[PDB]
């Protein structure tokens, strides 16, 4: 209620200001008078979503620390950090961070 | 030994960064198993209490058991105090 | 493809597989699903070009949605009953859209219309990968939920596939389109006696993977893919022709070779459970696949067709790789007709 | 009471905008060995008011064949973010509480660059959909460092509540224990705002621009309560609002030293930079931070 | 050269200390605020049973009252075949109350901020 | 088929995972957990045949524990008459329900 | 009862699934799926999956979306089956999404190894040649 | 399938204890203390009969407690206890290390007046047993009689009578 | 089953259909699906949550992760398709037929 609440003032005060900012210059009369698509970009797109993919699971790691379970938390969240600089250093050797 | 001394020297030049990511990384691997606070770690997150405890029905036979909190028998946290 | 990559995305797809295989997570199986898709579109596109291509975006959109509507079923499955183990279904609808599910992945009728396509725009390789591995992990599905399914669906989907292939594969001068076609036929097949044995559904499992091996290994062997290329083996290797010839005799069913085994046991089956115009209708249709096979045997090793002056070079050169288990995998799929109540192995 | 609360949240916002634009002016004039803007005003105060007034009254130019509609979102969707992101941050009492409060920042900015996207896309040239690709590819890149940096340092705090933050660093500063991950987030932070060595690019700009600089103040405040905690009393928060206020004014003054102190990259060499320099250190540190606290037996409370 | 990485790890060393003691008082401060909670528990567990139990009454009076024409009905009648207690749903208790605590015992923690 | 590594090898690889009652972290309870712990030891080993003839009692209030459809349609019908009666005129509300009464804590 | 917010919230849901799936000017279509996204998200929220709200929120929205505009761009009855009782002085959800490194070894290590599967084939595929 | 039995309202009527959440955590450490036995029986009961209508007898004898630690509160030291307490509801979090000052006044008036020891850290998260006199329930579950399970046949393996007997075949 | 799960229910068969009719725009196909997992993860984290099934908890985030892996692939194989004729027409992948 108050999250909804603040989220359609803010709406509201933005939507207001751009249309009174949009609409104040109209009232007074005036004159009035490609293919390329690179690799690249793609490949840095993906590697973000990759990433970001990885980024998720990690996500409840503030909260893993609590188990009793230390040493396989421990193990995995290393596991997963490993994985993931394995990957970011497979695209490395492979020039897949190059331009 | 030597070429390994030859190799980290030639990394530690122009590649500083990725020398010291590489070192920083094998140490959160390698020292976690050597550290003797570890178990003071996982006995401190088995100390913390969030569910109630449930009373044992008592049948005579249990010495180790409390019959309030106050009593000396049971689980003692000086351990954590002393920490 | 470097060789390290490409042994790492073969034991994906069988990690998949096998994942698919051994977990009794309803999860874990759709994880094993997931795994074995995401690591066999590299080997679809391991020979770079836009019919590959083509062939392996075709693959992805059916499998991706195969697996949706498998996740549907499990999530469904879950709000009917909060169970998360690989049993009977417990819910009609559920059970519906797993079936659609699993037959979409393995490319029964009417979700047939891939398969022929995606076999002729990948390799001879990816060809014998994708009719003979990836039939596997639906298949063992299909068998651990036998009891839910409703005989009806699956029998209509099981004779509908035995049709279109029949049908299909009469129209084909491409090797690798009738592949696909008695593929379809021959999964038609092993689906209609699931209701009843699955372990006859195992048997035609294998038989079928082993004869689809020598198959695809003997058309490797003598480099061609299509009719009229097959049509010139016989001008260097006639030995290869009679071995593919008595392979697609033992394809066509015909006793006393392999092939006859598992039909012969299936209707046997069907025949238990007072079954009788389905499997009759069932092996005249199959005599379409033979019809086409022994159109095949005409033009590749009983008669001679012409050839060309520069087949002469070809005499001076022997293969330089071969398949090892190429014999063994003709002499299993022509000769074991003696052996096969080894079937009580539950195979 | 609660509206009154949200308009002395965002009207204050909005102004410190305007005069932080006056602000940057005369820091970025008086490091160049002259005068800011001091005419208009009596020390160059009504600066920002004549400036939004002019803007507010000249012609917009509409490109007159471009997507209307995602012409006018983009300037809402860019001031919507601005002033929302606001809401989680503690100063001490947070206006909306949070339990996942950083995570609500982190998705806020992860929308962020749909503004760019559409604004980039509407313009109907090929030259600044180029551009806008650019930007979108080093905000993404940047913003994964952000988060893996940033749950790095709140593996420490307990929590992804923002108050609690204020708890962790009631002896000593974040910035103690982790200065390289709070080093390489101000890089990131810089990155994320466009902001100089990393910037490679009427109405509705003057929006945009306002939505720029309420990011670049609300990144700043938050890196001062992530890295620099002020001590809190409950009876007397006036001293924390001050104390985060200042730190927070320091932050933003830095990034204008940073814009006038240094020449800027290309594109390769920031995606370079980043790839290969923050990415490693950053898993790095992040294991380090996983084991530290495990290892020494110091992991925070809240579970 | 030495000495800038020396001044660094110090500094490192010296936080990682300092919130070594901090995180170790704060586990023992969150530790005696479970045991308040823990003693309290049994009172709020009475009081919630009492509750419970009162409006589950309450209803069952109103649909005496109310179901005094159906037919087949029959007045407190069980869904379960089992004679073991069952949790009551939210539906049950605030089923014939009022929209205002209905929105309340529904939505009062979600909302809250 | 389906080969049981896990029961041959005794490694639980997946099955910590599959029922509401199997040891949830910080002993949290299912909702339906004491339902699915009556279904599960009605039909231990009996067989799939033999469990759904046999165990419907048990499956049926896990099934309605898990959905509520009876719940809900008792207490639409409640309130269904209570709204056939007000809009007659023939019954009143108490304090009670309307908000005027003394809660309690 | 606010003429039940959930109801309309799974209304809108189910609009924008029409209006993106007549999939007309896929830049209207995705744009169409984003405004699902944050109805989901909501209905989420509402429900009380914090986490996992802000984690559609923030994953779905924030990257994949983001990815598929950035590649179109290149080229040319509620509030009843609700519960009774208290969770403690923690969030059950969170707990459980935080037991899969404890209880989910297995769930991490098949996830991993596809990530990572992932990237070699993305690579792979987009090799060209 | 059967009817629902409830009690009546007069059974759930009880002497309340009327004071807010920042008293209750300003006297929790003294009251787990002191009114532990009726609250362990009320918790061992409510956790063996898995029934709210099976232990109201229990919640009425620790609402009795309760009140009687609070009426010996309020007779020897008010005051201090007060102002203990008007720290504790100040703090949004309710934190105990905010107003330590106020709590030692308050531990040093009980002592003095009721010779009450605060408990330690760890102690009142022991798990206890208890002395009570109340039947062990035999069937809390209210189960039904488990089915008979399959015969579970067991002999000495012989071979198959003339072999597979699968069509032609004499092995 | 509320009204709730019937309306997610038949926002995944919505998209599901508007996968299966294919005017154009292979990318719109990779909606469709995206969809799809949208309202699959919906649907599963509802379930999941009102039931208090505390341990699956984990598998709405790992569908995502999934489903997201797959997605990223999809638009792998649409550029690559795209770089042979310079859209991601439906109907310019007829070189294979039945
Ligand atoms: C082709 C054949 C190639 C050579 C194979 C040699 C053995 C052939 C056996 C084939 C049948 C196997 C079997 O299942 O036997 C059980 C059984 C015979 O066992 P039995 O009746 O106990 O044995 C009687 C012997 O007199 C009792 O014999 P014994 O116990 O004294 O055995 C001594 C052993 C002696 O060993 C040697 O001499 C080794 C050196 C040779 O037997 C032999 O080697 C000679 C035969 O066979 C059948 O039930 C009928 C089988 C009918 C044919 C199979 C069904 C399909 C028919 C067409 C198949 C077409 C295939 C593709 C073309
Ligand atoms: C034995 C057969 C070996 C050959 C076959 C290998 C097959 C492929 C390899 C992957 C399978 C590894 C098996 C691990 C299964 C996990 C379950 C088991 O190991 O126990 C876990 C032990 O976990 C340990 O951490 C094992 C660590 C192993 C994982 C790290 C590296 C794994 C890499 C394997 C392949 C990944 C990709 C390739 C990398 C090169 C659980 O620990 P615990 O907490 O007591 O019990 C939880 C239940 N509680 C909550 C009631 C207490
Ligand atoms: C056409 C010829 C096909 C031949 C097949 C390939 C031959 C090479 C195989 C190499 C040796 C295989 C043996 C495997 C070693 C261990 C076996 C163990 O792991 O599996 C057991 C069982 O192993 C297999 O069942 C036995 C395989 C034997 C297959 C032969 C029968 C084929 C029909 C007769 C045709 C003639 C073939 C003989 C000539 C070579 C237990 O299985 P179980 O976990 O409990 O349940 C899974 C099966 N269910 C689901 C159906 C119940
Ligand atoms: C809130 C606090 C803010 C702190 C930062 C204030 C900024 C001060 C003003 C300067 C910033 C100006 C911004 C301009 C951008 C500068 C970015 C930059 O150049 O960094 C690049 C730079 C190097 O790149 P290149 O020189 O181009 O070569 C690499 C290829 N061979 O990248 C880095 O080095 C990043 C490193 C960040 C700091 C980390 C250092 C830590 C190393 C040792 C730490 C050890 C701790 C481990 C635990 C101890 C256990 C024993
Ligand atoms: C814009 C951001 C929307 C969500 C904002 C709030 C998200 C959040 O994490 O908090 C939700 C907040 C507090 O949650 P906790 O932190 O767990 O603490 C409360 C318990 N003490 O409580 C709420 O759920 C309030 C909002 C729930 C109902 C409405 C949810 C929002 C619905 C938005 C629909 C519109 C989407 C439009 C398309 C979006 C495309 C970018
Ligand atoms: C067991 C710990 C593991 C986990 C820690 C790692 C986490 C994150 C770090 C890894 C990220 C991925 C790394 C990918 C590696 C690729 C490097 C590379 O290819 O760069 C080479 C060059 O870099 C190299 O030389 C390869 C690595 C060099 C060695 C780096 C450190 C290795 C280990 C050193 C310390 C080991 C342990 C401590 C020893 C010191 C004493 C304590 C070429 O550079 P370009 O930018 O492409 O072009 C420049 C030429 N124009």
């Amino acid at each position: 209620m108050n999250i909804m609440l603040t989220l359609l003032t803010n709406v509201t005060l933005a939507s207001l200001l751009v249309l009174i900012a949009f609409w104040l210059p109209q009232l007074n009369a005036y004159s009035e008078k490609r293919l390329p698509f690179s690799m690249k970009f793609f490949l840095v797109a993906i590697t973000f979503l990759l990433f970001d993919l990885e980024i998720a699971l990690l996500l409840p790691l503030p909260w893993a620390s609590q188990t009793n379970n230390l040493k396989t938390m421990l193990t995995m969240a290393l596991f997963l950090l490993i994985l993931l600089a394995a990957s970011l250093a497979y695209e490395w050797t492979q020039k897949g961070l190059e331009w | 030994a030597g070429r390994i001394a030859s190799f980290l020297k030639n990394a530690w030049a122009k590649e500083p960064v990725l020398v010291a990511s590489f070192a920083i990384g094998g140490l959160a691997i390698i020292l976690p198993s050597l550290s003797p606070y570890t178990n003071y770690a996982i006995r401190i997150n088995r100390a913390t209490p969030y569910n109630y405890p449930v009373p044992l029905r008592d049948d005579g036979n249990m010495p180790d058991v409390p019959s309030h909190p106050q009593d000396p028998q049971g689980p003692s946290l000086e351990w954590l105090k002393n920490l | 493809m470097n060789p390290i990559i490409y042994t790492t995305l073969i034991m994906t797809v069988m990690s998949g597989t096998m994942l698919v295989m051994i977990s009794s997570h309803w999860l874990l199986i759709w994880i094993g699903f997931e795994m074995n898709l995401l690591a066999m579109i590299p080997v679809l596109m391991k020979n770079f070009n836009p019919r590959a291509t083509e062939a392996a975006t075709k693959y992805f959109l059916t499998q991706a949605t195969a697996s949706m509507m498998l996740m549907m079923a499990i999530i469904i499955n879950l709000l009917y009953s909060g169970q998360w183990t690989i049993t009977k279904m417990f819910n009609p609808v559920a059970m519906t859209m797993m079936t659609m599910a699993l037959a979409m992945k393995l490319g029964l009728s009417p979700f047939h219309f891939w398969v022929p396509e995606v076999t002729q725009g990948i390799s001879l390789q990816a060809g014998l990968l994708l009719l003979t591995w990836q039939k596997l992990a639906p298949l063992s599905v299909l068998c651990q939920i036998s009891q839910s399914i409703n005989p009806n669906l699956m029998l209509t989907m099981a004779m509908l596939s035995i049709l279109i292939g029949g049908w299909g594969g009469l129209n084909q001068t491409q090797l690798r389109k009738i592949m696909a076609y008695s593929s379809i036929a021959h999964m038609g097949w092993m689906t209609a006696v699931l209701p009843y044995n699955t372990t006859m559904t195992i048997l035609n499992l294998l038989i079928y993977i082993t004869m689809t091996l020598a198959m695809f290994m003997l058309l490797i062997h003598s480099s061609a893919t299509t009719t009229l290329s097959l049509s010139h083996t016989w001008n260097k290797m006639p030995v290869i022709t009679s071995l593919m010839m008595v392979t697609l005799l033992s394809m066509g069913g015909l006793p006393p070779l392999s092939g006859f085994m598992p039909k012969w046991m299936i209707i046997q089956e069907m025949t238990k459970n007072e079954s009788i115009i389905m499997p009759t209708l069932m092996a005249m249709t199959a005599l379409l696949n033979l019809y086409f096979y022994m159109r095949l045997a005409y033009s590749s090793s009983l008669t001679m067709f012409p050839s060309t002056n520069n087949m002469k070079m070809k005499w001076q050169f022997e293969h330089t790789k071969q398949m090892k288990l190429l014999p063994t995998m003709i002499v299993l799929s022509t000769l074991v007709l003696p052996m096969t109540p080894a079937l009580s192995s539950l195979n | 009471m609660f509206m009154i609360n949200i308009l002395s949240l965002i009207i204050p916002i909005l102004l410190a905008v305007a005069f932080l634009t006056l602000v940057e002016r005369k820091v970025l004039g008086y490091m160049q060995l002259r005068k800011g803007p001091n005419v208009v005003g009596p020390y160059g105060l009504l600066q920002p008011i004549a400036d939004a007034l002019k803007l507010f009254t000249k012609e917009p130019l509409r490109p007159a064949t471009s997507s209307i509609s995602m012409f006018i979102i983009a300037p809402i969707l860019a001031l919507s973010l601005a002033l929302t992101m606001w809401v989680p941050l503690p100063m001490p009492y947070p206006l909306i509480n949070m339990n996942l409060g950083v995570l609500f920042m982190l998705a806020m900015s992860s929308l962020a660059v749909y503004s760019i996207l559409w604004s980039g896309w509407a313009s109907n040239s090929k030259y600044a959909l180029i551009g806008a690709l650019r930007a979108v590819a080093q905000t993404i890149s940047y913003e994964v460092t952000l988060a893996i940096i940033l749950l790095s340092v709140l593996l420490m705090n307990g929590s992804y509540t923002l108050s609690t933050l204020i708890t962790t660093q009631e002896h000593i500063w974040m910035i103690f224990t982790s200065w390289p991950l709070a080093m390489m987030w101000f890089i990131s932070t810089l990155a994320e705002t466009n902001r100089a060595p990393f910037d490679l690019t009427a109405g509705p700009f003057a929006m945009f621009f306002m939505a720029e600089y309420a990011n670049i103040i609300m990144m700043n405040a938050f890196t001062a309560i992530l890295f620099l905690g002020a001590s809190h009393d409950p009876h007397t928060p006036e001293l924390y609002t001050i104390n985060f206020v200042l730190k927070t004014l320091a932050l933003t003054i830095t990034f204008l030293w940073i814009r006038a102190s240094y020449p800027r990259f290309r594109y390769d060499q920031l995606m370079h930079l980043l790839w290969k320099s923050f990415l490693p250190l950053t898993l790095a540190l992040c294991m380090w931070h996983i084991s530290l606290p495990i290892m020494t037996a110091s992991i925070p409370p809240q579970s | 050269g030495y000495s800038m990485f020396a001044v660094g790890i110090g500094t490192l060393l010296f936080g990682y200390w300092s919130m070594m003691k901090w995180n170790r008082e704060r586990r023992r401060l969150q530790i005696e605020d479970f045991e308040a909670r823990i003693a309290l528990m049994p009172l709020f567990q009475a009081e919630k049973d009492r509750r419970v139990l009162q409006m589950l009454r309450e209803n069952l009076e109103e649909e005496a009252i109310i179901m005094k024409d159906v037919p087949d009905w029959k007045v407190g009648e069980s869904v379960f075949h089992t004679t073991r207690w069952v949790t009551p749903m939210m539906g049950e208790l605030y089923g014939l109350r009022t929209n205002e605590e209905i929105l309340s015992a529904t939505y009062g923690f979600i909302w809250y901020t | 088929p389906f080969f049981d590594v896990q029961k041959r090898l005794g490694l639980d690889l997946d099955r910590w995972m599959t029922i509401q009652s199997a040891e949830q972290p910080h002993k949290i309870p299912g909702r339906c957990h004491a339902f699915e712990k009556e279904w599960i030891e009605c039909a231990h080993g009996i067989g799939g045949i033999r469990a759904e003839k046999e165990c419907k009692i048990e499956f049926d209030d896990f099934v309605e524990c898990l959905l509520r459809q009876k719940t809900m349609k008792r207490l639409s019908a409640i309130k269904r008459q209570r709204d056939k009666l007000i809009k007659e005129g023939k019954y009143t509300p108490p304090p009670h329900h309307l908000g005027k009464e003394d809660p309690r804590p | 009862m606010t003429m039940y917010i959930a109801f309309i919230l799974s209304t809108i849901f189910v609009i924008g699934f029409v209006g993106f799936s007549s999939k007309p000017s896929p830049i209207y279509g995705g744009l169409g799926l984003i405004v699902s996204g944050g109805v989901g998200c909501g209905i989420v929220l509402n429900f009380g999956g914090s986490f996992l709200g802000l984690m559609v929120f923030l994953i779905y929205l924030g990257g994949m979306l983001v990815v598929f505009g950035y590649t179109t761009a290149m080229a040319t009855g509620d509030w009843v089956i609700y519960d009774t009782g208290d969770s403690g002085f923690f969030s059950e959800e969170a707990m459980g999404i935080a037991a899969l490194y404890s209880y989910g070894t297995w769930l991490v290590i098949v996830t991993g190894w596809s990530l990572l599967i992932g990237v070699v084939v993305i690579m792979e595929i987009t090799r060209g040649n | 399938p059967g009817i629902v039995e409830l009690p009546t309202l007069e059974d759930l009527k009880v002497q309340e204890v009327k004071v807010s959440s920042s008293v209750l955590k300003a006297a929790a450490h003294h009251y787990g203390a002191q009114c532990d036995k009726p609250n362990k029986e009320f918790m061992l009961c409510r956790w063996e009969e898995k029934d709210p209508r099976r232990c109201l007898e229990e919640g009425k004898l620790v609402n009795q407690c309760a009140l009687d630690f609070f009426r010996q509160i309020k007779r020897h030291c008010a005051e201090p206890f007060t102002e203990y307490w008007t720290c504790i509801d100040y703090s949004g979090l309710q934190l105990f290390r905010h107003c330590r000052k106020q709590q030692a006044k308050f531990d040093e008036c009980v002592l003095d007046k009721l010779g009450w020891v605060r408990p330690d850290l760890g102690e009142l998260s022991k798990v206890t047993k208890v002395k009570t006199d109340r039947p062990l329930p035999e069937n809390p579950y209210h189960s039904r009689a488990r089915p008979e399970p399959n015969p579970e046949a067991e002999g000495d393996l012989k071979p198959a009578k003339h072999g597979s007997r699968l069509f032609f075949w004499t092995m | 089953m509320p009204l709730v799960y019937m309306n997610i229910i038949m926002a995944f068969a919505i998209a599901l259909a508007g996968l299966l009719m294919y005017r154009s725009h292979l990318m719109s196909s990779l909606l469709c699906l995206e969809g799809m997992m949208l309202s699959l993860f919906i649907m599963s984290t509802l379930i999941i949550l009102n039931t208090h099934f505390t341990l699956a908890n984990m598998m709405p985030i790992i569908l995502l992760v999934f489903a997201a892996c797959e997605a990223a692939l999809g638009l792998s194989l649409l550029v690559m398709v795209s770089n042979t004729y310079g859209t991601d027409y439906v109907q310019n992948l007829n070189l294979l037929q039945c």
